[PDB]
């Protein structure tokens, strides 16, 4: 696990789990506080 | 393309439809094809403006990803 | 990657589909094997199928290839 | 009031349109049966679409002669939670991405093999500098005024 | 396969059929000719310039003639709210007889005039098929005035030398003074003598005019001083034109906003505005040195100028030298000032109408904006890619240097990486949120939740509107206020015109905007930056970059520096101008697109549907596009045919033309080579077609010779489907 | 370069306060785009100077009720300007004409990249001899209170301005300036 | 941690008088207390950061230039650490509790949050 620890740390491998985790992020948001036209605050 | 929408507007218009119960076919476009698909002004028209009508006004409805995939492919 | 493919296809059809309903009606239920997570107002994509079912309409023949394997049930 | 714009609280078209919606979904909900899970679904985007409705009513927004909000952004902090806020969180966040990225090619710019760094990434690294970018304006008002944010004259020019 | 072209022997002795192909695109480089001076150079182009003068004058006399000959201007004096401008007859020996009936007019098949020269001719005082046909033989006499003048200066006593042409002080004397001011003053007692009293039913011809005073009092107030009294007793809000029924006796007057009756600004109003603007350009045509003694010397302010802190280099210093030894940095300024120029008038002449009946002319009005938009974007792009040729071919660094420093022009070469790096990130930044906010509401709105959408009132420009009086926005700023100073003080002379045009639904001046206005304007501003990222790029680059800091040596068009490199295709200046080619296309046609959907749908009444549809591309895709194209598609169908039927058929053109560019872009050389052999190789070896040899030997277009000739079918593919689409569009939904 | 120049004291340690390096940033990248520290130093003159006449000019007028002759007699700042711009158009004239004829002859437009004749708020005008003959540690600690004032005015016409935008930023100035 | 959970046990005993300093439960308490008081606590423990760190507060910089035993603050008023006999024994002591409290804070704001009502 000393070469598949570096081939994740590839950059697609790291692309894709980053984007697949910011998508995540941002979809339970909208998910969770949807319709957020403007500043909840 | 030219095949597809050969297919598309023949079948639409000479095969495909509905038939009466006292044998009368009438067809989804009518039988526009044999007089209509002779000019580029008549497929421009009879096939490529009449049959988008339906993907420009799929907005607010069930297709309208069929619409918003329309615009996108046309980017 | 094919056998994957198809294994997806056959699971859409035994959990997100209509096949049942279809089965029952073939000429007034639109075949369905799709059904759209409802976010962002994206819920607006699951159509009415027929057969008290959401989803977006298939175009690729499944249901009517499965009934004619003989494939009664989901 | 602003640009001749109205509250969508006293907006007549936008209950119209809030209305319109709702008899829709309703209309679409009466071909389902009991409790069946469309109908649960259409009940939710009827409940999501007066929610919807009524935060947007209450919420300082600005509706014109189609009942739709409009977005006053011309600077005033009346109407500030409608840009200027979203303006400032996301200058915060791409800050932010910004400045790691900077500091990462700038970090592994000085090791043997750059190159090799860029595609494969040096995981403890980059987390060690992309938790670090939640100072990045407090940062960049400290680089430039020791003059390690700029370049001066290394950089290449063409020919003319 | 010699003597064609007689200006290149490197052409003439090429046995290819490039040698007829680069004998037409290179004709007019008179600078890159054999056996070249800069005497005959200047000496052609004045030649040249004399015979261009001559050819407009000769069209528009044939305009006038056609319009006196077959038109209808007499009939449409009458009526000119229903009778149809007619251009000119149509003789096809193609027509059918259904064609026939179809474009049949009074007499004979003719074509609907959509120049709008009607109203323009009508405005300035004519109402016979006499004044236009008399206008038609003096443009005709002007044209031989022209030509001679031509042929003279090319005669040996005649020709000019440099020194003459170089003469920046004397041309600019009497360009501004005699030029501008003498014919703006000249305009002044046209539009006075004839064109007030014709508007007020008084024939004033080559005969009574030396008879009949322009005012009742007749020269005695400019000379007394009283000239107010020229502005005494003005057109009453009861006037017809054409008729002395509620007619005044002034003749400058201020009154702003537009003409009751015609719905276009006043004719005191721009005799007046010539008048003010012939005094002031004889008097700014004082302001250079000439023989005697007093006045400017051009050098000596542009090496004045030298800011003392420093931040411009050394100034000026060198520009006077290299502007008056550059062709082109000249023919640059020249375009671009006639690029803004036309731009303006666009922008002009559909906000305040200056024609009588002409604001209800849609088809025409729409015509007119579009044909200045699509030559202002011409001339913008021509001004570009003059300025690249000279950085290329005029551009000298020692003038522009002294002792190291450079001056206010090379000191933009210097920081270029800036200047590129900025326009690429405005355009990037613009095109990112423009799109992302269209395709928001795209989605939005598909969705079936258009209360989501995102609309950002553009209250900057609503700022500007209520500024200038309108009262529609509810800011009470400047003109909006009864109570600012702006108001009180022009409360007496203008405002109260001005304040009933500006506000008033049925017109153009100042259109209402919203949100779809603001989004639309965002998308015109990415494509201006674009426009300017690529040209500008293209005329710093020019000299060199890092891919070929010698590209100076390769001139300005050449096809690519090879395969090397990794790869050089589109790296001269030329391909600058040719990859901007396409999005100034763009850009105008974002521009006529807003402007023609804003005006249908405020002439249709259906405001409504522009500020909610407009937000989103469907809308676009939809409600203008596919909506208004109903009429034009069927102007001939299986069933039959209207007028209208030869703008389908220049539509259907102008998309194969597209397509063919489309071709002569996607396919590349090489492959037309080889196809070219095989065909040579057919020829040569078939009987009964051997006895016919070619004389150059048939060769595929060169590299840029194919990106010209694409370009070419694109551009007018692009100008004829659009100009069919608008006009039939226009023709067809509002009667 | 700030270790050289009057305007810190023990208030703020030993060291120039500037926490945002301000001072520094004129020898930075461009050939001038940011001030020199001598502009913002005649800045720094010019700004606490019109602070402390502004002060006297909303506490004598507004709270002690002197007030010229043929003048407004508005105890608000917001609206005297305009009330003695109608009602005296000529003194305010002058008032302007003063000003603008006191900035332009001691220009201050080289101060920008560094540099000048004059030095920083030097303007001459010693009429009563307060620094005729003194040491110059002395003549430094007159500056350096008259750079302390000027900021504190500055300060206090910047609490004026807030209390008046948003009610109640400062809580004791209402208390200790009883009247408006 | 150790903070908070002692705030979780004196809040929903104690409490400060005024209505918007009522309610026993701490995670109703953070939405009653309203963002003004939140924001300030927010500012006031940013200023901490800062100075108790001065300045180098992010990874890259913590530690960069060493002479930095994580931890130390320097903090000792009442001067309990004098002897370093007991030193070693109290930095242990302060590392159990510290990760004992992460658990209990956890567990302290999931009661609230499945319950709705209190500690006790
Ligand atoms: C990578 C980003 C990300 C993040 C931060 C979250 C965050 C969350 N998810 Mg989640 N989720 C994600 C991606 C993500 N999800 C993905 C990619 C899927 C598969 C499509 C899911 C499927 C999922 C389900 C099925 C549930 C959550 C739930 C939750 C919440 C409690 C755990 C929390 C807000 C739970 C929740 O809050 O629902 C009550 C829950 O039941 N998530
Ligand atoms: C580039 C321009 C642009 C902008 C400014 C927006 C802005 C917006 N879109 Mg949008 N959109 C865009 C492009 C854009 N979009 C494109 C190109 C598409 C097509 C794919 C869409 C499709 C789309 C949909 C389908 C929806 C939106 C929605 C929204 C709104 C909610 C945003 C949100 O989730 O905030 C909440 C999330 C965040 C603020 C994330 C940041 C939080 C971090 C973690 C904070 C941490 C630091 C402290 C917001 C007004 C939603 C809406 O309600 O519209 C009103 C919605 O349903 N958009
Ligand atoms: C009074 C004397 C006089 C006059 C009338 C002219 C007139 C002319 N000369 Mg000329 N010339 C003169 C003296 C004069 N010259 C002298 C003394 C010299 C020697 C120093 C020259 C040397 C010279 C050369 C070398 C050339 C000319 C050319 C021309 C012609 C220009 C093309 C044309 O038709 O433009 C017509 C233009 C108008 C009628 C007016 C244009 C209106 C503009 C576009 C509108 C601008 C309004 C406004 C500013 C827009 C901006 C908006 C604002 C808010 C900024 C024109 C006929 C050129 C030509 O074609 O030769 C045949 C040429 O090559 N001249
Ligand atoms: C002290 C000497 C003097 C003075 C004060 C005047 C004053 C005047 N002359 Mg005058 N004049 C003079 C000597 C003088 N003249 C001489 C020596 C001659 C030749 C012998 C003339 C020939 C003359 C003529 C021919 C006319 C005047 C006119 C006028 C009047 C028109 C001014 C105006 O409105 O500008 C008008 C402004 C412009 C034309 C452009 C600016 C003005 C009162 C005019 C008039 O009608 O007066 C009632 C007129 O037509 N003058
Ligand atoms: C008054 C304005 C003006 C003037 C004096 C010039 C003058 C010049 N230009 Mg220039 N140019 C202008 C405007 C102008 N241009 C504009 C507006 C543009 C932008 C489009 C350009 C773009 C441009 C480029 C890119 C180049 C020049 C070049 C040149 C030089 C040689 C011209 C040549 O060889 O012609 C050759 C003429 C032709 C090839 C004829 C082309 C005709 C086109 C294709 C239209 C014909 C089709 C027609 C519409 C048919 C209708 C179809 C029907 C079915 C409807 C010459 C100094 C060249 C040079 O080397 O400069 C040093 C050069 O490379 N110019
Ligand atoms: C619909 C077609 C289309 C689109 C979207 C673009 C988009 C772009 N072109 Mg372009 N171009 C096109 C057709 C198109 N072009 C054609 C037909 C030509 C003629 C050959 C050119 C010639 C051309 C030149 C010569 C130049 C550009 C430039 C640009 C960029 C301008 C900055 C910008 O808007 O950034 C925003 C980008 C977008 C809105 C599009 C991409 C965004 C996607 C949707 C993100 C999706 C992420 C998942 C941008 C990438 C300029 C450039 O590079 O500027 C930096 C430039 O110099 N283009
Ligand atoms: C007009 C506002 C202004 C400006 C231009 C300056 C400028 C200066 N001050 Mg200063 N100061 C001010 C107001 C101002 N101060 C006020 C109101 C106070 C009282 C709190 C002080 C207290 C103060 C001390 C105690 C010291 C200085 C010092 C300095 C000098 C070095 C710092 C620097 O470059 O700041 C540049 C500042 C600016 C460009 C102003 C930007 C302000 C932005 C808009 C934010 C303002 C709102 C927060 C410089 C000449 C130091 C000095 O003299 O060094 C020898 C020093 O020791 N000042
Ligand atoms: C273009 C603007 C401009 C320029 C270049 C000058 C130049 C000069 N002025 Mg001056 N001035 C101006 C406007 C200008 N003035 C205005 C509007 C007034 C108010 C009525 C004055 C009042 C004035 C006085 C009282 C004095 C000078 C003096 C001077 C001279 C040297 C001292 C100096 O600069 O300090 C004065 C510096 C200023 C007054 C600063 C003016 C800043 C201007 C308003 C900014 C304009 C820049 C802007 C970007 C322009 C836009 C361009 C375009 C978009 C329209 C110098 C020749 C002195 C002199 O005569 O020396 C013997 C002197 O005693 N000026
Ligand atoms: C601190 C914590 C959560 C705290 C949450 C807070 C403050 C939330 C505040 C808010 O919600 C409110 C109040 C209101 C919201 O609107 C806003 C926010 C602000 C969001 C969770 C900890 C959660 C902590 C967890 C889950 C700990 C799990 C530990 C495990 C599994 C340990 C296992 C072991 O210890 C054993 C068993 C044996 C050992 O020998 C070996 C190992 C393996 C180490
Ligand atoms: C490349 C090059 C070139 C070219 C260039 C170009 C082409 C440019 C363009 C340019 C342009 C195209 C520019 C434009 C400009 C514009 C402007 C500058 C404007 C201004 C305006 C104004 C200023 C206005 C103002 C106002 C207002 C706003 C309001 C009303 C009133 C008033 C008037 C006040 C040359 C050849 C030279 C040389 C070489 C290089
Ligand atoms: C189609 C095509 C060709 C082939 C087209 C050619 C060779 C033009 C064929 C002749 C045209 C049709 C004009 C024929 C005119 C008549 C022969 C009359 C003669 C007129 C001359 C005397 C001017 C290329 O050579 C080429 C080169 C580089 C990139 C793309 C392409 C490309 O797309």
């Amino acid at each position: 696990m000393k070469d598949f620890l570096k081939y994740l740390s590839t950059a697609p491998v790291l692309l894709t789990a980053w984007l697949t985790f910011t998508a995540g992020f941002v979809i339970e948001i909208n998910r969770f506080y949807p319709d957020a036209l403007t500043f909840p605050f | 393309s030219i095949v597809i929408f050969h297919f598309s507007w023949k079948m639409q218009s000479d095969v495909w439809g509905t038939v009466s119960p006292t044998g009368a076919v009438s067809h989804i476009t009518g039988g526009n094809f044999a007089q209509s698909s002779i000019t580029i002004n008549g497929w421009l028209r009879d096939f490529l403006w009449s049959q988008a009508a339906q993907v420009v006004q799929s907005y607010g409805s069930s297709l309208s990803a069929y619409g918003l995939i329309f615009l996108g492919a046309h980017f | 990657v094919i056998f994957l493919w198809l294994s997806g296809m056959h699971f859409h059809g035994a959990y997100f589909s209509n096949y049942s309903a279809w089965l029952t009606n073939p000429t007034s239920t639109k075949p369905s094997a799709q059904i759209v997570w409802p976010i962002v107002g994206q819920e607006v994509l699951n159509a009415d199928v027929g057969g008290n079912f959401q989803g977006i309409q298939i175009t690729s023949g499944f249901f009517q290839l499965w009934r004619a394997e003989g494939i009664t049930s989901e | 009031d602003i640009g001749g714009l109205n509250p969508c609280k006293d907006s007549e078209v936008f209950q119209k349109r809030l209305a319109k919606t709702v008899k829709k979904l309703e209309n679409r909900l009466k071909k389902y049966e009991e409790g069946t899970p469309p109908q649960i679904a259409i009940q939710q985007q009827i409940t999501q679409t007066k929610q919807r409705f009524t935060r947007y009513a209450d919420s300082n927004l600005l509706c014109g002669n189609d009942g739709l909000p409009h977005l006053i952004t011309d600077g005033r902090w009346s109407h500030g939670s409608e840009f200027l806020l979203p303006s400032i969180l996301f200058l915060y966040i791409s800050g932010w991405i910004g400045w790691v990225g900077r500091k990462y090619i700038r970090t592994v710019g000085q090791t043997s093999n750059p190159t090799e760094k860029e595609i494969i990434i040096d995981v403890p690294l980059a987390i060690s500098i992309m938790t670090s970018g939640f100072l990045w304006p407090f940062a960049a008002w400290q680089e430039f005024l020791s003059g390690d944010l700029i370049a001066s004259d290394e950089t290449i020019t063409t020919s003319p | 396969v010699y003597k064609f072209p007689k200006f290149s022997k490197a052409l003439a002795e090429d046995p290819s059929t490039r040698r007829i192909w680069y004998g037409i695109a290179t004709a007019h480089d008179f600078e890159s000719h054999d056996a070249m001076t800069e005497s005959k150079l200047y000496q052609k182009i004045f030649a040249s310039h004399f015979g261009h003068i001559a050819i407009i004058f000769l069209w528009t006399a044939g305009n006038l003639f056609h319009v006196a000959w077959q038109g209808n201007f007499e009939a449409w004096i009458l009526n000119p709210l229903k009778v149809r401008p007619i251009a000119h007859a149509i003789w096809d020996p193609h027509f059918g007889q259904a064609a026939y009936k179809a474009f049949l007019k009074t007499s004979s098949p003719a074509n609907l005039a959509l120049s709008g020269v009607y109203e323009w001719w009508y405005t300035i005082g004519m109402r016979t098929n006499n004044d236009l046909y008399q206008g038609s033989f003096f443009l005709i006499l002007l044209s031989s005035l022209l030509l001679f003048a031509g042929w003279l200066h090319l005669q040996p006593s005649f020709r000019p030398s440099l020194d003459w042409f170089k003469a920046n002080e004397y041309r600019l004397n009497h360009h501004l003074s005699g030029l501008f001011g003498v014919s703006s003053l000249a305009w002044t007692g046209h539009l006075v003598h004839v064109a007030i009293p014709e508007s007020r039913g008084i024939h004033v011809g080559w005969d009574n005019f030396l008879t009949v005073l322009p005012h009742p009092e007749g020269l005695t107030p400019f000379f007394s001083g009283n000239w107010k009294a020229y502005a005494q007793n003005p057109d009453t809000a009861s006037h017809i034109f054409g008729s002395g029924e509620g007619s005044g006796t002034a003749i400058l007057t201020f009154l702003g906003g537009f003409h009751p009756q015609t719905k276009s600004l006043w004719l005191t109003d721009m005799a007046h505005h010539h008048l003010a603007i012939a005094v002031l350009f004889i008097v700014a045509g004082h302001m250079y040195r000439t023989n005697w003694l007093i006045g400017h010397q051009m050098k000596l302010i542009l090496e004045a100028h030298r800011p003392p802190g420093g931040r411009l280099g050394i100034g000026h210093i060198g520009l006077y030298e290299t502007i008056t030894n550059s062709l082109h940095f000249q023919l640059g300024l020249a375009l671009a000032a006639l690029g803004v120029a036309t731009s303006l008038t666009a922008q002009h002449m559909y906000a305040l109408p200056p024609y009588a009946f002409l604001a209800s002319n849609f088809p025409t009005q729409a015509a007119l904006y579009t044909h200045h938009q699509y030559i202002a974007g011409f001339l913008m792009v021509g001004a570009f890619a003059h300025g690249a040729i000279f950085f290329v071919r005029d551009y000298d660094p020692a003038v522009n240097t002294r002792n190291g420093e450079k001056n206010v022009l090379a000191r933009m070469l210097e920081h270029k990486e800036a200047i590129i790096s900025h326009l690429s990130w405005v355009s990037l930044f613009l095109g990112f949120h423009t799109l992302g906010i269209y395709v928001h509401n795209d989605v939005v709105v598909a969705f079936g939740q258009p209360e989501k959408q995102i609309l950002v009132e553009p209250l900057f420009a609503e700022w500007i509107q209520a500024a200038s009086g309108k009262t529609l926005y509810n800011f009470d700023l400047l003109l909006a206020s009864s109570n600012s100073p702006a108001s009180v003080a022009s409360s007496q002379l203008w405002l109260p015109g001005w304040l009933s045009a500006i506000n008033d639904g049925k017109n153009s001046l100042f259109l209402p905007i919203g949100p779809g206005d603001f989004l639309v304007h965002h998308a015109i501003a990415l494509g201006l930056h674009t426009t300017t990222l690529i040209l500008v790029k293209g005329a710093l680059d020019a000299r060199g970059s890092k891919l070929m800091p010698d590209k100076k040596d390769f001139g300005y068009s050449f096809p690519c520096d090879g395969p090397g490199r990794g790869g050089t295709c589109d790296i001269s200046a030329w391909d600058a101008f040719y990859l901007a080619m396409f999005w100034m296309l763009n850009t105008i046609g974002w521009v006529t697109f807003y402007w023609h959907w804003k005006h249908l749908t405020l002439w249709q009444g259906n405001q409504v549907q522009f500020n909610e549809s407009s937000n989103y591309i469907m809308g676009w895709l939809r409600d203008y596009l596919w909506l208004n194209s109903s009429p034009l598609i069927n102007g001939y169908n299986p069933f039959g045919m209207n007028s209208l039927s030869v703008w389908a058929w220049m539509f259907l053109f102008g998309h194969l033309v597209w397509a063919t560019g489309f071709m002569f872009l996607i396919s590349w050389r090489g492959y037309w080579q080889e196809l070219i052999e095989t065909i040579v190789w057919a020829h040569e070896r078939t009987p009964l077609a051997n006895l016919v040899r070619w004389k150059d030997k048939p060769v595929a277009l060169s590299i840029v010779q194919a990106r010209l000739v694409g370009l070419a079918h694109f551009t007018i593919g692009y100008v004829l489907t659009y100009a069919a689409f608008v006009i039939a569009s226009t023709i067809g939904k509002l009667g | 370069g700030l270790e050289n120049q009057v305007g810190f004291d023990i208030e703020t340690g030993g060291k120039p306060w500037d926490p945002f390096g301000f001072a520094g940033v004129s020898e930075r990248n461009g050939l001038g785009i940011l001030p020199h520290i001598k502009w913002l130093q005649e800045s720094e003159i010019k700004h606490g100077r019109t602070a402390m006449l502004a002060f006297l000019g909303v506490i004598v007028p507004g709270s002690l009720g002197i007030y010229v002759p043929t003048y407004p007699q508005e105890p608000d700042f917001t609206k005297a300007f305009s009330a003695a711009l109608q009602s005296n158009p000529l003194g305010m004239a002058q008032i302007a004409l003063a000003v603008a004829i006191i900035e332009g002859h001691y220009y201050a437009g080289d101060f920008w990249t560094g540099g000048g004749d004059r030095q920083v708020g030097a303007f001459g005008f010693d009429p009563l001899g307060f620094s005729k003959g003194k040491s110059e540690a002395a003549i430094k600690s007159m500056q350096l209170k008259e750079i302390k004032n000027g900021r504190l005015a500055m300060i206090a016409m910047a609490a004026f301005a807030s209390e008046k935008f948003i009610p109640g930023s400062v809580p004791l100035l209402h208390s200790a300036f009883p009247t408006l | 941690a150790m903070l908070a959970f002692l705030g979780f046990i004196v809040q929903e005993f104690i409490r400060l008088p005024g209505d918007l300093y009522s309610e026993p439960n701490g995670v109703k308490a953070f939405f009653q207390v309203g963002p003004q008081p939140l924001l300030q606590i927010f500012l006031f423990c940013g200023f901490l950061e800062f100075n108790m760190h001065k300045g180098k507060l992010t990874q890259v910089d913590m530690f960069e230039d060493g002479k930095r035993e994580p931890g130390n603050f320097g903090f000792d008023p009442l001067g309990f650490g004098k002897d370093p006999a007991k030193r070693e024994r109290y930095a242990l002591a302060e590392l159990k509790n510290g990760r004992l409290a992460m658990i209990a804070i956890g567990g302290l704001v999931h009661h609230a949050l499945v319950t709705g009502h209190a500690t006790f």
